[PDB]
């Protein structure tokens, strides 16, 4: 390719937007960020490496409140990621001022995706490299998982497996129901699957994060309790050997 | 020449090398379609590849309900099908708003298809890379089908396919037509069937296609649930 | 101008008068003040009529298109909000005083109030124009909870009856419309199927 | 300002005066009202005589516009629409009232419009100084599914009930019929008043005016 | 021009907390027009709000204030806002909506329990603004303020109970020497553990003199 | 009406080593009382003060003007501003809104660049003058002429023109104040004092009058 | 070009700014110290021809009473920030009823030094930067006081400065020639000499602009006489 | 009002073949001459002209702007204008300024360069013409010209006729106004040749 | 939004865009005009090839007023802009002068269009010539318009694939005394001349303007003239 990979408006001869693909490739050199829904709400279990130690912790969040019952949980470049968390925030609360409800999920998505996609045409801005996934929980409806590419693609899932090791860990979802078990037996299966997908030489340490959403928290979307990250730590280091 | 690869400008010979390019990005998503008119009925089919156990089937579908007695299916570079389908609805409603009645297909078509242009005169932007094929049913002319283009180029057809396998489908739907006989309900569908059965080798399944019918009886979009598909496909078993 | 909305259990009751006026002449005398909004949601005017065609179509447009996206039936708190900032926005310019009423599968039957401040209050019944000061002792005195459908549709009838005649400003034909969960059922009274009360002589 | 129009059996009838005033002067004695929307649909039209005119042509050209973008008769909902949004904008600042009526696919329409945004949908009804005579003949003399030649007549009286009894409108009737198949265009329909015969003249001559310069200048 | 009005409203501090008490009117003109709408609410666990005046004006701030504590209440950094920050900002609003011609006919009173500390405020639709351990608006300032002074002045520590019973006590009065009151009143509190409304209520009368 | 007459008088002294601001506490509006709590008196350094009347609202957004102005000024020319710069700035503040203005009459008092006292008048357009003593305010008719009397020696004949003191003024405005308030309405219920001098500030309360 | 103008190269430098710098060394020499009791400013004047009076060719100006200027590099973009600068002091006279120290003009001025794109920019901007070299002087609260600037908004206090194509040689020069407590005659012929050094001709009595600002007396240009008794050493 | 500022009157009748249009002269404010000599009839090609009365500002401006309007019309495409869209023109351009509008009252009259039949307009203050087949006024004084024309005006008349009788309803029509006078002129339109006249009147 | 020209000026002053466009146009749809004594005709051809293509969906003779029809030789998409264009235009004209606009006004006016797209920023010339008819004032008139903006007033001219050997043929066929049948006659024939294939009553649309209107012939009458 000759110059067909400068500019967000130009088809290649196959027909491609190579722009695009050069984005999502900085996705795959993130850390892992799966997240999946069984019967009553959602769980992410978002992984930020140690670097420089001499942070403290709680730098560099990962997982964010959108909204009173929405969660989000990013892989990618973090100052992207935060720019399209204020973009839900304003559409979540424009929404509720001119209608009079908590914003759906699938609109969310859909409005959001179209924001993203609004820059692989033009030449004048450059493509998103954050692939993100949205979590939340309701009466009503039931639970809902949602993921976004850099291109505006929205589909929905019951396990995803956005980071570096799209692969690898995606199986270690399968053999898992992820539509029978409750909200509360599953933090095991997530934390050993994300400690043993995790390599210990080439990188040297990480930190785990959570999340919750469902009945236990009625809606509301809140960091998990210590209390239980014990047990869950305790049950990953002794399910790997 | 030099920069007429890049952007919408005329090369030495008149054509426009984007759209060009851009007409191949229908056959990246491996897709295909097909749609079919009759005596009192408009009838389309689609594919439909899940690849992975893990995600949710009642999300991912390309047909889509602009409104009331009217349909539409896309093909190619979904990213940007959402939004041609969004324009489309936005449009239908400030019509119905600005004139008072519901607005027919052609004018819909027309429509978009305007508005598709611009984009291979400015080079600001880029083509579009999708085929929209659309249904619906009006009191004077019966059931209608038609079919926008990136390029801007719309034009009413009676059957039609898109996708990948397009001209080795049309190549058999035309010895089809060349005996003119009556389709009302039973005689659509099949056809349409066996269309796709004889140009991929599969024998379908009910849950990998996607139907989409307008009958005057009842000229609302309806999705045939596979209640109804796996009726159809066992009747010309 | 006389219009009144009453809630039962599965549903909701409408009711309104037939008449319009430019000073002491009236320009007609069948006019309809009852205006759907969506295929279970209606609306009831007041006021000016050119203001309330206006926000009523306008409304109605926006209603439609937010529904189409989410693909379900949308609920009537939506509707009276929309109402809400579109005549609150323009309080200074616009003289509405509108009733919305409706069914929807979350919550049973559904009244509100939106006078010309631009407020919104939802209530067991509501009424308006300015016939409705010569009733508010009437619907006080005889509402109770447990009422059926017929009930409701009588009640309304009278109430309208009973201010067509005292009110200039009012009269001509009573139209009804009953809105449940199967669907709408409308109807118009005039002449000898509208109650009569015996005037009283010395 | 005596405007009028009805709907019967197999389409519309319409009608109106042909007198205009400025003032308490009578400037015209024969004006035309009734106007041309579309080869379906007319507009008869009141008020301050311009602002009606103005808002019919642009009315007709855009009703043109859509007709041969879309390749089928335009309808009557469109231009009761278009009326209602275009005064509206302008808060009551432009006088156009008028009773549109036409034909289309479906049966006949009878709309009546107001300078605010206001329509209606009745039957029958009329406009202008003199509407309460004509709506009283109306409601006396009215009925459902009448023929032509009863409806003509009907308006004929309604209008000449507004003539002799108002001091802002008289002179020759006009009239309009729209069917199906049908466009009868009749100007004028009757004349009930004329001008009385002469009973001596002026005497005329030339040369009784005194002047003081002339001048001359030939052409080819 | 405001079509729908609310009456007055009263506030006083006792030790630790404060109280307020509104009626539930919105009368129009001379009409009791709707008789079961609640004029306070709570912005969040430490404050709490009433208002006085047109009720949809009250609508908007009240939709505001809410978005406001959301968009707080989701960062999440161990910080809130006080009584004070609501104040500051209300009587700015106010201010600088006013010194456009387009004011907002409300007047506002705001209780809260800080840190130890309590909070009795005051805002006017000009931007007026002040503290003190009592105040009232409306006819309240001239038959329910003097109560209030004369007895704080000879016993300014008081207790919940005692703010109680003469909150009851003005609020009867303004029953009876008021034309645009009625006897359906909510009295909220706040105290070290958050924010309490007690629901509709009702007074004690009595009517002897009319014997004479 | 977008105004309001809230009531309110003020007092100020200059001397050689010293400059006095006394004002009223109290907060009325109409024939009613709204707090008898609510001080003029402001301190914006260590060696200016400032004084201000009229309508509330108007009273109580300049001051945060001048607050960051003064914040401003110091972060970017290095070093504190003075009482002149200060009056300076708040003619200009004042004559941005000439047909949209406050209601508010200032008085600034405070130390000189050499260590001397002075006093600033203002009026609500920007027009400002350095002065001995001034009582802008409601009471302002009452109070001048007794000053001009008590230190100007005007109307004296064979007196001496002995200088003055701090407790001396002091002394006076006490009695001053004392006096006012049997006479006009919108004053009483307090009275407070703030003093500066080269040793920095000093602040006092008095009991007045209630009515 | 095909590299845009607000680009930074592979060692965290921008490059127009870069570039500008580069220009600087191709102006005429300037200098200016400081004292107890005055601050002193020279600059040199490179005419081409026995015509063209010397007399317009004007370097050094006076931003106030109690400041000075001296500019070198391009003398065009030089007189759109003296014009800045008496606005800004006046503007200060007329709102605080006081003098603007040196300091706060330097800040002011410099702030402009880096407003440039080739985009939107706020239309009637700058699509480049000055190349112009300033140096400052003159009396305020604390002393006498001076400064320095470049085309980049890095000002910095000094004591004895010395800009043009020559610069090095006036600086390595003039570290030893200085002590804290020199007064304004032999600061001067100092000066003098070390331009007699670096300049190209015969150093007339007319080839060369001096000034000087102490606290008695305001800002004073010389004369050509007064250049005269000077020169005679 | 501030029409009756200035004052002035004109009139326009028809013929067999020919067509005629008069007009008064002076110029005053509101009790006082100051000149004699005023014009308010202007030329829109051979054969037609049209004619305006009320504020001497707006009469002069319409005039300036029709003709720049006017030329550039003949240039672009050549040909002569009909009277029509010369109606239909000047009705746009008072309509244009519906808020702060010119105070005037056009009259138009003329032949049709193809078929020499002729043809006379009377527009108003915005628009609402008033194609006739009798004649048309415009002015101050327009009830004396309705009465004295109504009576005159046989439906066929020569040159010589309608001069004579134009003529004697003017003079005997501005005799009665006091703020319109101090002379008159005529204009006749024919086939192949153009007459001009003035008459003799009170200089009162 | 870019602002700079894509079209400028060569080393030999010619403008390329334009030479493209045209080069474009030259490898559409034929299509002829002529026009007689009482009025003008407009024929072209449907290069389509198929038979689903239900072909009483789309036209290529749309009109402009009672009285103006167009037709192109380049490609479709931007034809549909310049008919709106128009369409606008001359309600305009209609709305200031409550006349019809003439021919000779509406082609200057969609030629200040079709020019002024090559010298402005981001766009391209379009690649469309148009063949316009016209009957006003007791006189018909027919006109060709190029992507340039220049308008050509001719007689029986021929555009499109091989509008060269038209010209010849049509050069020896026309004078200006045959009627309208014979130009309907001489318009198939020349249609005929550089076909592919076997005509038929579908694969061609006809238009003419005449002293009542312009009209677009049904596939009756068609079916009849080609009958010789």
């Amino acid at each position: 390719g000759t110059g067909y990979d400068l500019s967000a408006s130009t088809f290649s001869p196959d027909g491609r937007v190579f722009q695009v693909e050069y984005a999502m490739k900085a996705v795959e050199n993130s850390s892992t960020a799966i997240g999946i829904r069984c019967k009553d709400g959602v769980v992410f279990g978002v992984e930020k490496l140690v670097l420089s130690k001499l942070y403290e912790e709680g730098s560099n969040k990962r997982l964010f409140n959108v909204d009173r019952h929405v969660g989000m949980a990013v892989a990618g470049l973090l100052a992207d990621a935060r720019s399209l968390a204020d973009i839900a925030r304003e559409e979540a609360s424009n929404f509720r001022s001119n209608f009079g409800y908590n914003i759906p999920l699938k609109h969310l998505a859909d409005r959001v995706a179209m924001y993203v996609h609004a820059y692989t045409l033009y030449s004048a801005v450059r493509p998103f490299g954050c692939s993100f996934m949205l979590g939340s929980y309701s009466v009503n409806d039931g639970a809902q998982l949602y993921m976004i590419d850099p291109s505006g693609v929205s589909y929905g899932y019951w396990g995803c497996a956005i980071g570096k090791a799209r692969q690898a860990a995606k199986t270690e979802i399968e053999k898992l129901q992820m539509k029978e078990m409750t909200c509360r037996d599953i933090v095991k299966e997530v934390a050993k699957i994300i400690y043993i997908v995790h390599d210990e030489v080439k990188d040297k340490a990480f930190e785990l994060e959570l999340s919750w959403v469902g009945e236990l928290t009625n809606g509301r979307h809140e960091i998990v309790p210590k209390d239980i990250r014990e047990e869950a730590e305790k049950y990953a280091k002794e399910s790997l050997k | 020449a030099g920069f007429d690869r890049h952007i919408t400008i005329f090369s030495p010979e008149g054509r426009l090398y984007q759209v060009e390019y851009a007409f191949k990005a229908i056959n990246q998503g491996g897709l295909t379609s097909v749609a079919v008119r009759g005596k009192d009925c408009a009838v389309i089919v689609t594919q439909k590849k899940v690849p992975d156990k893990l995600l949710d089937s009642s999300t991912v579908t390309h047909l889509f309900k602009i409104t009331e007695n009217i349909g539409c299916v896309m093909t190619g570079m979904t990213a940007d099908s959402r939004s041609q389908v969004q324009r489309a609805r936005y449009e239908a409603a400030n019509w119905k708003y600005k004139y008072g009645y519901e607005i027919p297909v052609d004018m819909l078509c027309k429509r978009i298809a305007d508005i598709s242009q611009v984009y291979t005169q400015n080079a600001e932007m880029r083509p579009l890379g999708c085929c929209m094929i659309l249904i619906g049913i009006d009191e004077e002319q019966g059931p209608q089908v038609y079919k926008c283009d990136p390029a801007g180029y719309y034009c009413g057809f009676k059957a039609t396919a898109a996708g990948v396998k397009q001209t080795e489908s049309t190549s058999f739907l035309e010895k089809k037509v060349k005996k003119k006989f009556d389709w009302t309900f039973e005689q659509t569908v099949e056809t349409a069937i066996t269309c796709l059965s004889t140009v991929l080798s599969i024998d379908f399944k009910p849950s990998e296609i996607e139907v989409g019918v307008v009958t005057v009886e009842n000229p609302k979009f309806r999705i045939l649930t596979e209640a109804e598909i796996d009726a159809h496909l066992v009747a010309l078993a | 101008t006389t219009i009144m909305a009453v809630q039962f259990d599965g549903g909701v009751v409408l009711g309104a008068d037939s008449r319009t006026t430019t000073g002491s002449y009236i320009a007609n005398r069948v006019t309809d003040k009852l205006t759907p909004i969506h295929d279970r949601i209606f609306c009831c005017r007041s006021g000016s009529a050119a203001d309330t065609q206006a926000v009523a179509d306008a409304v109605t447009y926006q209603l439609g298109f937010h529904s189409i996206e989410l693909n379900e039936p949308p609920l009537v708190h939506t509707a009276a909000s929309l109402f809400k900032e579109m005549c609150y926005r323009y309080r200074e310019d616009l003289m509405a005083g509108i009733i919305i009423a409706g069914w929807d599968p979350q919550e049973g039957g559904q009244v509100y109030s939106v006078p010309m401040g631009g407020m919104m209050v939802r209530q067991s019944f509501a009424i308006g124009g300015s016939g409705s000061s010569y009733i508010y002792g009437y619907v006080d005195a005889t509402y109770r909870e447990g009422m059926t459908k017929e009930e409701c549709l009588q009640f309304t009838a009278n109430a309208l009856a009973l201010a067509m005649e005292r009110d200039g400003s009012s009269g001509g034909v009573i139209r009804l419309a009953a809105i449940a969960e199967s669907g709408v059922e409308r109807q118009v009274l005039l002449g000898d199927q509208i109650p009569k009360f015996a005037v009283a002589t010395l | 300002t005596t405007i009028a129009g009805v709907v019967y059996k197999d389409g519309i009838v319409l009608g109106a005066d042909t007198r205009a005033t400025e003032g308490m002067v009578v400037a015209d004695k024969n004006c035309s009202k009734i106007h041309f929307i579309s080869p379906n649909i007319y507009c008869c039209g009141a008020g301050t005589a311009a602002d009606t005119d103005m808002t019919t042509q642009l009315i007709s050209s855009n009703l043109e516009l859509h007709s041969l973008s879309t390749g089928r008769l335009p309808r009557v909902v469109t231009a009761n629409r278009m009326l209602k949004q275009m005064l509206f904008r302008y808060r009551g600042y432009i006088g156009a009232a008028l009773v549109l009526g036409g034909v289309d696919v479906t049966g006949p329409h009878l709309y009546s419009i107001y300078p605010h945004g206001s329509t209606d949908k009745l039957p029958y009804v009329t406009m202008g100084s003199g509407s309460l005579a004509a709506m009283a003949v109306f409601e006396d003399k009215f009925r459902p599914d009448m023929e032509e030649e009863e409806a003509k007549n009907l308006v004929s009286e309604a209008i000449a009930a507004g003539i002799f009894n108002d001091l802002g409108s008289g002179s020759n009737i006009d009239l309009c019929v729209i069917s199906k198949n049908k466009l009868d265009f009749l100007r004028p329909y009757t004349v009930p008043n004329k001008k009385g015969t002469r009973l001596g003249r002026y005497r005329c001559e030339k040369g009784t005016t005194a002047v003081l310069t002339e001048k001359i200048t030939p052409l080819e | 021009n405001p079509m729908v009005t609310g009456t007055s409203v009263l506030g006083v501090k006792f030790e630790g907390g404060v109280v307020i008490a509104a009626d539930m009117l919105g009368s129009y003109g001379s009409l009791a027009r709707f008789r079961n709408i609640s004029r306070i609410m709570r912005v969040n666990n430490s404050t709490m709000l009433g208002a006085s005046g047109d009720y949809a004006d009250f609508q908007y701030l009240k939709q505001v204030l809410g978005q406001m504590v959301i968009d707080e209440e989701l960062l999440g950094d161990g910080h809130s806002y006080s009584p004070r920050a609501i104040h500051s900002w209300l009587t700015r609003a106010m201010y600088s909506r006013r010194s456009k011609m387009n004011p907002l006919w409300n007047t506002m009173v705001i209780g809260g329990y800080a840190d130890g500390e309590s909070f009795l405020g005051y805002v006017d639709m000009l931007g007026v603004a002040y503290e003190a351990p009592s105040l009232a608006t409306g006819y309240g300032a001239y038959l329910a303020q003097p109560l209030l002074r004369e007895v704080l002045e000879k016993q300014p520590v008081l207790s919940q109970t005692e703010a109680r019973d003469l909150v009851e006590r003005c609020m009867r009065v303004l029953y009876y020497r008021d034309a645009r009151s009625y006897n359906r009143f909510q009295t909220a509190t706040v105290t070290e553990k958050g924010v309490e409304i007690e629901g509709p209520l009702s007074t004690e009368t009595n009517w002897d003199i009319a014997h004479m | 009406s977008p105004y309001v007459f809230n009531g309110g008088t003020i007092l100020a002294i200059a001397g050689e080593d010293f400059a006095i601001v006394a004002s009223d506490t109290r907060l009325s509006e109409g024939f009613s009382i709204h707090t008898r709590d609510s001080p003029k008196c402001y301190k914006l350094t260590d060696k200016t003060v400032i004084g201000c009347s009229g309508f509330h609202g108007d009273c109580l957004t300049l001051t945060k003007i001048i607050e960051a102005r003064l914040k401003m000024y110091k972060h970017s020319n290095n070093k504190a501003m003075t009482t002149g710069a200060i009056a300076a700035m708040l003619s200009t503040i004042l004559y941005s809104r000439r047909f949209f203005p406050y209601y508010v009459y200032n008085i600034i008092g405070g130390l000189d660049e050499e260590g001397k006292g002075a006093v600033y008048s203002f009026d609500p357009v920007g027009s400002y003058q350095r002065d001995s003593f001034k009582a802008g305010g409601s009471a302002s008719a009452m109070l001048q002429p007794l000053l001009d009397n008590q230190v100007g020696f005007k109307n004296m004949q064979n007196v001496e023109h002995v200088p003055l003191s701090l407790d001396r003024a002091m002394r006076l405005v006490k009695d001053v104040f004392i006096s006012a308030a049997e006479r006009d309405v919108y004053t009483g219920d307090a009275l407070r004092i703030c003093i500066v001098t080269k040793e920095g500030i000093r602040e006092e309360t008095v009991s007045l009058r209630k009515d | 070009y095909d590299r845009g103008v607000n680009t930074f190269s592979p060692e965290g430098r921008l490059f127009q700014v870069e570039y500008d710098i580069e220009a600087i060394k191709l102006g005429s020499t300037a200098i200016g110290i400081q004292t107890s009791e005055g601050v002193c400013l020279a600059v040199e004047k490179r005419i081409t021809s026995p015509l063209m009076e010397p007399s317009s060719i004007e370097k050094i100006v006076e931003i106030d009473a109690h400041i000075g200027c001296a500019m070198s590099g391009l003398i065009a973009d030089a007189k759109t920030l003296i014009d800045k600068a008496r606005v800004e002091t006046q503007n200060h006279w007329f709102t605080y009823n006081e003098t603007m120290t040196v300091e706060s003009v330097t800040q002011a001025v410099s702030n402009l030094a880096l407003q440039f794109g080739e985009e939107d920019a706020d239309p009637g901007a700058m699509s480049r930067p000055f190349g112009v070299a300033l140096l400052f002087g003159g009396v305020d609260e604390k002393g006498p006081q001076l400064f320095h600037m470049d085309p980049s908004g890095t000002f910095v206090q000094c004591d004895a400065r010395a800009i043009g194509s020559a610069s090095e040689g006036a600086q390595s020069s003039l570290q030893e020639l200085y002590h804290k407590s020199m007064t304004l005659k032999e600061a001067i012929k100092s000066s003098l000499i070390i331009l007699k050094q670096v300049m190209e001709e015969k150093l007339n009595a007319t080839n060369i602009e001096l000034a000087t600002v102490q606290p008695g007396q305001n800002f004073h240009m010389f004369t050509k006489e007064e250049l005269e008794e000077v020169i005679k050493d | 009002s501030i029409m009756s500022y200035n004052g002035g009157a004109v009139m326009a009748m028809k013929g067999k073949n020919c067509v005629a249009i008069a007009a008064d002269r002076r110029f005053g404010i509101q009790a006082q001459l100051v000149t004699t000599d005023f014009q308010k009839i202007f030329p829109m090609g051979d054969r037609l002209y049209i004619g305006l009365a009320g504020l001497a500002t707006d009469v002069q401006t319409v005039a300036q702007r029709l003709k720049f309007r006017l030329n550039l019309y003949e240039l672009k495409e050549g040909r002569q204008i009909k009277p029509y869209t010369l109606m239909s023109m000047v009705a746009n351009l008072l309509y244009e300024k519906r808020f702060g509008p010119y105070y005037t009252e056009p009259v138009i009259a003329g032949l049709d360069p193809k078929t020499f039949k002729p043809f006379i307009c009377s527009l108003d203050l915005i628009g609402c013409p008033m194609v006739t087949d009798d004649f048309v006024v415009s002015g101050t004084c327009a009830e004396q010209m309705y009465g004295m024309c109504e009576s005159l005006w046989e439906p066929n008349m020569d040159p010589d006729h309608l001069f004579e009788t134009i003529s004697q309803a003017m003079l005997n029509a501005v005799d009665r106004d006091a703020v319109s006078g101090m002379g008159v002129i005529v204009h006749i339109i024919e086939k192949d040749k153009i007459t001009t006249r003035t008459l003799k009147a009170r200089m009162d | 939004g870019y602002s700079f020209s894509l079209t400028t000026f060569s080393p030999s002053g010619k403008l390329v865009q334009i030479e493209y466009a045209l080069a474009a146009v030259a490898g559409g749809a034929p299509s002829v005009g002529i026009k007689a004594a009482n009025g003008v005709v407009l024929a072209t051809e449907k290069k389509q090839k198929s038979i689903l293509y239900d072909e009483r969906s789309v036209h290529k003779v749309e009109p402009i007023t009672k009285h103006i029809g167009l037709v192109y030789s380049g490609m479709g998409p931007d034809y549909r802009v310049l008919v709106h264009r128009a369409r606008k235009l001359a309600q305009q004209y209609y709305l200031v002068y409550q006349e019809p606009i003439p021919t000779a006004q509406l082609v200057q006016r969609v030629a200040s269009v079709m020019q002024e797209y090559t010298q402005s920023g981001g766009v391209r010339p379009f690649g469309v010539s148009l063949l316009i008819c016209g009957w006003n004032e007791g006189r018909p008139y027919l006109f060709q318009s190029d992507p340039s903006g220049a308008y050509f007033a001719w007689k029986a001219t021929a555009m499109g694939k091989n509008y060269v050997n038209g010209k010849t043929f049509l050069e020896k066929r026309y004078n200006e005394d045959l009627e309208l049948e014979d130009a309907i006659h001489t318009a198939i024939l020349t249609l005929k001349e550089s076909f592919e294939g076997q005509m038929t009553e579908d694969n061609i649309e006809v238009g003419i303007c005449n002293e009542a209107g312009f009209r677009r012939l049904t596939p009756t009458e068609v079916k009849d003239y080609l009958a010789a």
